[PDB]
């Protein structure tokens, strides 16, 4: 029910 | 950031969102104040409805740098425009490029 998922850089 | 056209302060992450999801665009994205720790920005990207949100901090080199997966080569850029420019590339590893600023 948040609408911001915090990730993360991939390459 | 006197300089970043997308940098909101100290805005909450929700007042974030809704200024993101205002433009309806994937791609839109804008540069906030982390809320947990203190000098470290949220770079805040657009994709299909959720805002991808990015943990960026500066170095004691003043260097800048995005959170990074394990194990992935990681990046500086000497200034915020460009590590904006850098991640305007195809294919660079977060959600979507960078395209359409939310200009505070």
């Amino acid at each position: 029910k948040s609408l911001t998922i915090y990730a993360q850089v991939q390459k | 950031m006197d300089a970043v056209a997308v940098y909101h302060g100290k805005i909450s992450r929700e007042t974030g969102e809704k200024l993101l999801l205002a433009t309806g665009l994937d791609g839109s994205y804008l540069l906030r104040d982390s809320e947990s720790v203190p000098g470290v920005y949220c770079l805040c990207v657009l994709y299909h409805g959720y805002i991808y949100t990015y943990r960026v901090s500066q170095t004691e080199t003043g260097s800048w740098s995005a959170e990074t997966a394990p194990g992935v080569h990681k990046r500086y850029f000497r200034k915020i425009k460009n590590l904006i420019s850098a991640f305007q590339k195809p294919d660079q590893g977060i959600v979507i490029p960078l395209q359409y600023p939310v200009e505070k």
